[PDB]
Parts: C-alpha cells; sequence; structure tokens
C-alpha cells in the first residue's frame, strides 16, 4: 500500500512537529534541587514560594499536632470535652526539653499558622512558578532518611543545590538517642554530598535556618556552645564582619557555625565549585531575590569561565 | 536468644560444606577444546533520534519490530526500528522514570519512577487516544523494573526491600516477598513464567516462586551492588552484572557459581547484561562509554561496540535473535547487526 | 637563489592555510555560536585557495590572464577581505550578549535569527565588492590608470575617488568602535566577580589582549596606508603598500589557530 | 525479637535440597548450546539477501 507509507510519514509529522515546541520549552527552564537533614525547613522554603510567587484538612491536621504535643511532655515528666480537657494544662518539663525529642511547633499551637504545622509525605514533591517571565523548577525529593542514596545519579544536570541547615540544633541528638549532635549530623552529609563523584559541577546555595531560635538561645543561659564544641573556647570574630544593625555575643555565635562549613567547601574545590552563605529565617522572610540573584551569578560565572577568562 | 545466633552458624557452615563436595570439576577444564568464536565485528544499521535527556529504559516487542524507550523529559515514544518511523509519543505526569515495559500482546505499556507509583497506559482503544487505564500505588520506595507476566499481572521490585505481584482488574497486591536487607535492582522472568530472581545492592541474587510466595536459593558469590540479571534461554541458569569490574554466571541445579568474567584493564562498572539467541554470546553494558561481548563458554573478550559519546544504560536483544539495541545517555538509540 | 625560495616561502604559506581551515570545517562539520565560526573557516578557505597562488605570479612577474580575469580577482579580494572581518563584530556582539544578559541569551538567539544574520552579512559584503568592479564606475581618472587599462598583460590597482575611503569606512573602522566597547563591558564584568569573590572567601587580560593584538596589529597598519595613500601626493611605494597588504592577508592563516584553542572543538 | 528465629527456620529449608554435580550442567550446557548454534544469526552472520535491516 503506497498509502501505508504515506500515513505513517504523516503520522510521523505531527509527533515531530511536537517536539520542536518542546524542546524550546525545556531549554528555558531552571531546576533546584533541595537538599537536608530531618527536621531542617526543607518543606517550609518551598510553601514560601506557592504564597507569593504562584497563585480542608489543614483544621484536622492542626489539632493532630497539637495532641501529640500535649502527651509528649507530660509523659517525659514520669520518665468537645476532650479538647477543653487539655485546655487546662509541667512548664519546668518544657523547658529543658534538649534531653528528649519533641517538635518545634508544640509551643506555638499550644499557646503563618497555616505553614507553621509539620506534615510528613514520602513521594516527591513539586512546585513550579515565574518571577520575571523566567521559568524556575522547584521540587523536593524527601522520603524516610536513606544512606545509600543510589538515585542521587539522576540528578546529574540541575541548575543548582538548594542545602538547609538547622543552625539553632546545636544541643540535640537526632533519632536514635547517644549520637551525634544535630549539627555534626549534617556536617557529615554536606561532605558526602559535596565530594561525591556525578555531582562534581554543581554549585550548592547554603541556607542556615531557624535563626530566631538561635537569638534566643544564646540569650538565655541554659547551654553553651563551648560545652558542646571545645573549639569555641578560642574563636575570635572575624574582621571582615558586617553584623546587621546585634550582641557581639549573638553575632560570633552565627558566623563559626558559618565559618565552620566554609572549611569543608575551600579544601577540596579547585574551581566548578561555589558556595554561598545566607543568613535565612523560613516563615519570617518575605524575599525571593535571594535565590533570584543568586542564580544570575552560576550562569555568569558559567559563561564567563567558559571562553577560559576565568 | 544467642542460642539462635549460636546456630545460625552452623546452618551457614553446612551449606558451604555441601556445596564443596558437588565441586566435582570447574567448566574450564571440561570446555578445553572447543574452538574459539573468533572475532565479532558488527555495525550501526540504524539510529534513532527525538530524546531530549538522557534514557534509562527499553524494552522491545513480541512481534521484534517496535520498541518503547523512556527518558526523564517526559515522554514515552514508540518506534517502528524497520523504517524509523515514531508511532506515539505519550506525554506523562511525573518527569522521573526509571523502568519501562511492553505486554506480550502489544496493547499495553508500563511505566514507574521516583513517584513511587506503576502507570499502566492503552494503546489498542476506540477514537486513537492513550490514556492511563490504572494507577498502582501501593509500594513505598522508588521502582526499578516492571514485567508483564499476562494481561491482568504485572511484578514490580520497589525500593523498599520488597517485591510484589500486582493485579491490574483489582488493583491490590495478591502476594508480597521479603528477605533482602538492601534495594532491588532488577528481576528477570523465566521462559516459562513460573520462577524470577532479583538482584539486591547487599550483593545477593534469590529464586523466588510465583504462585507459593517463597524464597528457594540464594547466591552470595559477589562483592558490590547488583545492576543487572538475565536468565540463559535453557533456563536453569542466569548472568549477574555488579558493580565490580567482574560478572558471573550462576546454576541453579549445581547451586554454585560457575565463571567469572574479568579484565585487568576494565575497572569500571556494569549496567545490563543480555544474552543471544542459542546463549552463546554474553553482552554487557559499561559506564566507560561502550558496550563489550563476552563469550559464555571460554570468558574471552571477542569484540568492542563504542559508537557511543555517553554512558550505555541499556540494551536488549530481539526474539528472534537479529538486532541489538543499545541506549546511552546522549538521547540517541542505535541498532546493530 | 632569493626569488625562487621566497615562492618556496609562498607555497608553504598557502599549504599551511588551506590545511588547517578545512580540518577546522571539517570536525566542526555543532553548535549555535558554530555557524560563525564556519563561515569563518568556510571564507578563510575560499580566499587561500583564490587569491594567494594569483597574486603570486603577478608578484613574481606579466599577468598572462585575460582583462576580465584580473578584473574577477581583484574585486573577489575585496570581498574575501571584508568578509572575515564583519564576522568578527558579530562573534564579539554575540559573546557580550551571552555574558551580559544570561537569562536572556537562550530567548534572543537562535538558529533561525542565526541565519538571517549571516546572510544578511555576507549580502552587504558582497555588495560592496563585485559591484563597483562589474559597473567600472570607480576607475580613476588620472593618467597613470590608462596603461594598466590598455594593457590587457599589465595589472595595477588606483582608486582615488571616495570609494577607497567608503570601503575602509565600511570594511574596517565599523567593526573596530563596537568590538572595543564590547570587550571593554566584558572585561569590566569579569573584573566585578573576582572581587565578589573575595568578599564570600589575570588569565582574562591576556585572553583579550591576544585577541585584540592579532587582528589589530594585522589590519591596522594597511587601513592605515590606505587612506593615507590617496590623500598624500604619492609618499607610499607601490611595493610597500603590496608588502602590508600581503602581511594582512597573514591574519587569516592564524585566525582559525586562535579560536578553537578548547581541546577538540 | 523473633528475627532469628524466624532465620534460622528459613535456612532450614535451603539445607535440605538436591544438588548435582558440576560436570553434569557444564555438559549440559556445552550440548545445548551445540544444538542451537544452527540458528544464531548474531554468531554466524546471515546474507544481506535475507537481512531484515540490510
Ligand atoms: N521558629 C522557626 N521554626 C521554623 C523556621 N523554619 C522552619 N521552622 C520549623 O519548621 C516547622 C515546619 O516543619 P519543618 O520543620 O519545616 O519540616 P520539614 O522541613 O518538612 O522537614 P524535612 O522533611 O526534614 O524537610 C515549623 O513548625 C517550625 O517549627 C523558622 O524560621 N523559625
Ligand atoms: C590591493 N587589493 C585590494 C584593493 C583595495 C582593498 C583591499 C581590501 C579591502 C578593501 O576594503 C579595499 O578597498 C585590498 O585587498
Amino acid at each position: 500500500q503506497r498509502n501505508e507509507e504515506k500515513a505513517q510519514r504523516e503520522a510521523n509529522k505531527k509527533i515531530e512537529k511536537q517536539l520542536q515546541k518542546d524542546k524550546q520549552v525545556y531549554r528555558a527552564t531552571h531546576r533546584l534541587l533541595l537538599l537536608g537533614a530531618g527536621e531542617s525547613g526543607k518543606s517550609t522554603i518551598v510553601k514560601q514560594m506557592r504564597i507569593l510567587h504562584v497563585n480542608a484538612t489543614k483544621v484536622q491536621d492542626i489539632k493532630n499536632n497539637l495532641k501529640e504535643a500535649i502527651e509528649t511532655i507530660v509523659a517525659a515528666m514520669s520518665n468537645p470535652e476532650f479538647y477543653e480537657h487539655a485546655k487546662a494544662l509541667v512548664r519546668a518539663c518544657y523547658e529543658r526539653s534538649n534531653e528528649y525529642q519533641l517538635i518545634d511547633c508544640a509551643q506555638y499551637f499550644l499557646d503563618q499558622d497555616l505553614l507553621r504545622c509539620r506534615v510528613l509525605t514520602s513521594g516527591i514533591f513539586e512546585t513550579k512558578f515565574q518571577v520575571d517571565k523566567v521559568n524556575f523548577h522547584m521540587f523536593d525529593v524527601g522520603g524516610q532518611r536513606d544512606e545509600r542514596r543510589k538515585w542521587i545519579q539522576c540528578f546529574n544536570d540541575v541548575t543548582a543545590i538548594i542545602f538547609v541547615v538547622a543552625s539553632s540544633s546545636y544541643n540535640m541528638v537526632i533519632r536514635e538517642d547517644n549520637q551525634t549532635n544535630r549539627l555534626q549530623e549534617a556536617l557529615n552529609l554536606f561532605k558526602s554530598i559535596w565530594n561525591n563523584r556525578w555531582l562534581r559541577t554543581i554549585s550548592v546555595i547554603l541556607f542556615l535556618n531557624k535563626q530566631d531560635l538561635l537569638a534566643e538561645k544564646v540569650l538565655a543561659g541554659k547551654s553553651k556552645i563551648e560545652d558542646y564544641f571545645p573549639e569555641f573556647a578560642r574563636y575570635t570574630t572575624p574582621e571582615d564582619a558586617t553584623p546587621e544593625p546585634e550582641d557581639p555575643r549573638v553575632t560570633r555565635a552565627k558566623y563559626f557555625i558559618r565559618d565552620e562549613f566554609l572549611r569543608i567547601s575551600t579544601a577540596s574545590g579547585d574551581g566548578r565549585h561555589y558556595c554561598y552563605p545566607h543568613f535565612t529565617c523560613a516563615v519570617d522572610t518575605e524575599n525571593i531575590r535571594r535565590v533570584f540573584n543568586d542564580c544570575r551569578d552560576i550562569i555568569q560565572r558559567m559563561h564567563l569561565r567558559q571562553y577560559e577568562l576565568l | 536468644l544467642d542460642q539462635l545466633r549460636q546456630e545460625a552458624e552452623q546452618l551457614k557452615n553446612q551449606i558451604r560444606d555441601a556445596r564443596k563436595a558437588c565441586a566435582d570439576a570447574t567448566l574450564s577444564q571440561i570446555t578445553n577444546n572447543i574452538d574459539p568464536v573468533g572475532r565479532i565485528q558488527m555495525r550501526t544499521r540504524r539510529t534513532l533520534r527525538g530524546h531530549l535527556a538522557k534514557i534509562y529504559a527499553m524494552h522491545w516487542g513480541t512481534d521484534s519490530r517496535l520498541l518503547v524507550s523512556a527518558s526523564q523529559d517526559g515522554k514515552l515514544i514508540i518506534w517502528d526500528s524497520y523504517t524509523t518511523n515514531k508511532v506515539h509519543a505519550i506525554p506523562l505526569r511525573s518527569s522521573w522514570v526509571m523502568t519501562c515495559a511492553y505486554a506480550p500482546s502489544g496493547n499495553y505499556v508500563a511505566c514507574g519512577g521516583l513517584d513511587n507509583i506503576c502507570s499502566i497506559y492503552n494503546l489498542k482503544t476506540r477514537e486513537g487516544n492513550v490514556r492511563v487505564s490504572r494507577e498502582l500505588a501501593g509500594h513505598t520506595g522508588y521502582l526499578s523494573c516492571c514485567r508483564f507476566l499476562d494481561d491482568n499481572q504485572i511484578v514490580t521490585s520497589s525500593g523498599d526491600t520488597t517485591c510484589a505481584l500486582w493485579d491490574i482488574e483489582t488493583g491490590q497486591q495478591t502476594t508480597t516477598f521479603t528477605g533482602h536487607t538492601g534495594d532491588v535492582m532488577s528481576l528477570s522472568l523465566a521462559p516459562d513464567t513460573r520462577l524470577f530472581v532479583s538482584g539486591a545492592c547487599d550483593a545477593s541474587a534469590k529464586l523466588w516462586d510465583v504462585r507459593e510466595g517463597m524464597c528457594r536459593q540464594t547466591f552470595t558469590g559477589h562483592e558490590s551492588d547488583i545492576n543487572a540479571i538475565c536468565f540463559f534461554p535453557n533456563g536453569n541458569a542466569f548472568a549477574t552484572g555488579s558493580d565490580d569490574a567482574t560478572c558471573r554466571l550462576f546454576d541453579l541445579r549445581a547451586d554454585q557459581e560457575l565463571m567469572t568474567y574479568s579484565h585487568d584493564n576494565i575497572i569500571c562498572g556494569i549496567t545490563s547484561v543480555s544474552f543471544s539467541k542459542s546463549g552463546r554470546l554474553l553482552l554487557a553494558g559499561y559506564d566507560d562509554f561502550n558496550c563489550n561481548v563476552w563469550d559464555a563458554l571460554k570468558a574471552d573478550r571477542a569484540g568492542v561496540l563504542a559508537g557511543h559519546d555517553n554512558r550505555v544504560s541499556c540494551l536488549g536483544v530481539t526474539d528472534d535473535g537479529m538486532a541489538v539495541a543499545t541506549g546511552s545517555w546522549d538521547s540517541f538509540l542505535k541498532i546493530w547487526n | 637563489v632569493w626569488v625562487v625560495g621566497m615562492g618556496i616561502v609562498m607555497s608553504l604559506i598557502v599549504l599551511a592555510i588551506v590545511f588547517g581551515n578545512v580540518l577546522v570545517i571539517t570536525a566542526i562539520a555543532q553548535t549555535v555560536t558554530n555557524y560563525f565560526i564556519t563561515s569563518l573557516a568556510c571564507a578563510d578557505l575560499v580566499m587561500g585557495l583564490a587569491v594567494v597562488p594569483f597574486g603570486a605570479a603577478h608578484i613574481l612577474t606579466t599577468w598572462t590572464f585575460g582583462n576580465f580575469w584580473c578584473e574577477f580577482w581583484t574585486s573577489i579580494d575585496v570581498l574575501c577581505v571584508t568578509a572575515s572581518i564583519e564576522t568578527l563584530c558579530v562573534i564579539a556582539v554575540d559573546r557580550y550578549f551571552a555574558i551580559t544578559s544570561p537569562f536572556k541569551y537562550q530567548s534572543l538567539l537562535t538558529k533561525n535569527k542565526a541565519r538571517v544574520i549571516i546572510l544578511m552579512v555576507w549580502i552587504v559584503s558582497g555588495l560592496t565588492s563585485f559591484l563597483p568592479i562589474q559597473m567600472h564606475w570607480y576607475r580613476a581618472t588620472h593618467q597613470e590608470a590608462i596603461n594598466c587599462y590598455a594593457e590587457e598583460t599589465c595589472c595595477d590597482f588606483f582608486t582615488n575617488q571616495a570609494y577607497a575611503i567608503a570601503s575602509s569606512i565600511v570594511s574596517f573602522y565599523v567593526p573596530l568602535v563596537i568590538m572595543v566597547f564590547v570587550y571593554s563591558r566584558v572585561f569590566q564584568e569579569a573584573k566585578r566577580q573576582l572581587q565578589k569573590i573575595d568578599k564570600s572567601e589575570h588569565k582574562a587580560l591576556k585572553t583579550l589582549g591576544i585577541i585584540m593584538g592579532t587582528f589589530t596589529l594585522c589590519w591596522l597598519p594597511f587601513f592605515i596606508v590606505n587612506i593615507v595613500h590617496v590623500i598624500q601626493d604619492n609618499l607610499i611605494r607601490k611595493e610597500v603598500y603590496i608588502l602590508l597588504n600581503w602581511i594582512g592577508y597573514v591574519n587569516s592563516g592564524f585566525n582559525p589557530l586562535i579560536y578553537c584553542r578548547s581541546p577538540d572543538f | 525479637i523473633a528475627q532469628a528465629r524466624k532465620l534460622v527456620e528459613q535456612l532450614k529449608m535451603e539445607a535440605n535440597i538436591d544438588r548435582i554435580k558440576v560436570s553434569k550442567a557444564a555438559a549440559d550446557l556445552m550440548a545445548y548450546c551445540e544444538a542451537h548454534a544452527k540458528e544464531d544469526p548474531l554468531l554466524t552472520p546471515v546474507p544481506a539477501s535475507e537481512n531484515p535491516f540490510r
């Protein structure tokens, strides 16, 4: 049938025609992978994009978080009517919360509301938006902790990697007790990500999250960094310091965590690796230009490096 | 308590002693009189273009004329190998895909990936509009492979050290398999579709039973992860491709490893293995941008296919043994003959 | 000895230019920005194959070919000279657009836009050379060109008409006033980035310097003396003019070797 | 807990199976390959007149 070749040729034409339109859209997008430890703030940052950049079981979910937090505090003490019973409400147990596991959102719920709750999801969590007619594609792989991370070879073409750490969690253990404090656990994950075979040409944007809790912890005399980190005793404030408006004690604490992450980056970084440290609060900070301004630097630096200039 | 662990060593020692008694003679000595195959050289016949990104999945059809490919740009294209003409291009709900399949009757195509869900599509339908038929969503962790026992049963191997035999009509797991301590990465059904294997990440492989749903044997000869597996055409042996440079051939009846394939210069990994029609040539992909051809009975390299500009991630042989298709990460397929 | 050995020198330069341009063109024959490099290589190969062997015999000694053949050669010379120079400005503009505006670089330029630009620039280059030669409007009215125009075996070039100035203005003056600004902006942008690096924690000068200096040194003296000799009362000898023209021609031999430095282009 | 108890019971099932010598398996594989090597287009090239892809 002469017709049979003719029809097939006609069918290949429609398919090939669309793939021309889809190629232009695909090549003009930026993909940003999110990484972090457990209970860090990866989900909250994505929610900040959906609230301003683009565009109900929450009521039930909010109550569940409040119910779980109520029993956790009273249990450690030994070691319509239902809501009213817990309303009357042990305060000293909440003060020494570093000796056990407790959710950060316990105090606010018991005493930004929709984005303060915590929900655990196993499937990949995705989000698309535009800011200045330039397409952006932010997604978080998430899931339960995996120590093999065999899927990381798939993300070999992303524009940048966003890293989120909890800077107010230097005196709490992670999951099984007696393990290293959460800040040390984040450092070990950073070294594995930084010194990775596949991720040899990917930049890292470092977010030092949860700044507001850090300020109040140092202000109170509960715990001292010198106990957990002996090297903090000999630390001195760097000369190239530009603290916003802050006490000298709080400013010194902020940087010691930041420069401690940098020494890992600068050791093995000989070109094609850059780290951009930022001080951010996930819930409160209202500008998304930090990612936008940075993403214009990886591209230009990449072009500049290209052509041998730098 | 501790007594059970004490008896675990005794049983572990018992297995090794039994296998040592059955090692009458190595396979190398018995086949020393077979004439070598010689030099095998093939040239590219067709090249298929039209993918926007790297490719992980590929599977032929029963007629050995049509094949389906998958990529992380969000497309599932079906080709026509003879005349190089695309037939379909199904957009996907998720941009992360790690596997694909093709039904024996050609009426369905399967897919899955990091979205923890296996999807089934329909090709032969009224009005000629491909639409999602079912969505199998009971797992945790990513998927690795999908295989079609029939138009109603599909076998998946998720990343939570489990496997299951699904049922498209009801969308529920008929049976589930446990026993692996590491991520499952591949599987291959038997020619009679009565048994299948699975290469986990704990350097071990098992031989499950489809009906009874219980393990039968375990081979632990490797030293690293396992990325590929495939049965001998006879149905009583299979070959394994591990993360290290070695590939080994096991035997079900003798319950021992028979041969090992390695080369001093090769220090890369293996991502896909397959046999020939008569089970005489053992092709195998590699991370060093080419594909090698081994010998099943001699362990002698007999050719190299190095026409690719990126790593090889999939490979397959037609049902009539006439062509070999090898995908790669540069969005280009090739047909060798 | 000296005449014939210098002839050996011209032969060597011709073989070298032909081999280099042809190999680069074959390896390239692929990126959105490689079309301009391919065009430059093709123009270089055409000029090397068509001009130098013809001019070598005339330089050594009587022009054997006819008047039409001489006119065709002295017309294609201008087209070949002005085709390569105009492409460098396009390359500089493309690099400036790519670096200064990163996000809009993908949307601004495409294959169709590159094809339109290359066709337009080639048409503009071609219109300048062959049209006056075919029309013969540029022929000088002095008493020295009559002998060359009357003798079919004697070849020489003379144009006191304004055409020489435009030829230079549209061949050589326009590209540099743009390239200087483009590369100054590129250098300024590169200098800002290192400084930013210092707060978080020169090969560029060398590469920009060589990129400028090669074509500047090769072409500035020719387009200087070309304007100078018409205004002056024969202050420039013809042999010096031919030597400077050849020195300018040498640029195309090494231009493909400048670009394509990245291995296995 | 009882994970060890479950494991040892499973291992006892695989301890008592029928096994044959390596020589018989190697002979079977060699015989199968020798018998079916005739219709192996990849091994022995087919003429271009009977090649669908040529
Ligand atoms: N006080 C304070 N809490 C924050 C801030 N950013 C995030 N959080 C905490 O984040 C909680 C919401 O759940 P997250 O901790 O973000 O959980 P998640 O980020 O999904 O956890 P991962 O799965 O590890 O990414 C809030 O209830 C806060 O306790 C911040 O800037 N300040
Ligand atoms: C001597 N040969 C020609 C004559 C004049 C001329 C040249 C080059 C570029 C121009 O714009 C010109 O007007 C020379 O290569």
